[PDB]
């Protein structure tokens, strides 16, 4: 199921934005060594931080849907 | 499992029981069942061969 999960994280991110993707890795850790923190980010991107802010809460707003993640809601139970 | 008297076929085959294909042949149906798309993930199949 681990194995699947990567998959399945893996297409969800593909099949959205890729600047939206980038900021999905490299934010919570996802295909890196370390997390990130927010002045991180803010050092490597871009200064401003609120817009980062923003870009997660879109994105979450998008993840939101059902009809984009019907795969991960039987992941819910794990 | 206990050996039970009964001929019931052909040469070639020998009376398996019923529980026991069902709980060694279960990765099988799995693997034989997410493939044809019956099921959205295995976790789901856990569920549906239970």
């Amino acid at each position: 199921t681990t194995e699947s999960l990567r998959a399945a994280t893996h297409d969800v991110l593909a099949g959205l934005t890729a600047r939206e993707a980038k900021v999905l890795r490299m934010r919570f850790g996802i295909d890196m060594n370390t997390d990130y923190t927010l002045e991180e980010v803010g050092k490597q991107f871009d200064v401003t931080r609120e817009r980062i802010r923003q870009i997660e809460a879109k994105a979450l707003r998008k993840l939101r849907h059902p009809s984009r993640s019907e795969v991960l809601r039987s992941f819910l139970d794990d | 499992s206990v050996i039970t008297v009964g001929p019931y076929l052909r040469l070639h085959q020998c009376g398996l029981p019923k529980k026991m294909a069902l709980e060694l042949f279960k990765p099988f149906i799995y693997g034989k069942l997410e493939l044809r798309g019956l099921a959205t993930t295995i976790k789901a199949a856990k569920k549906m061969v239970e």
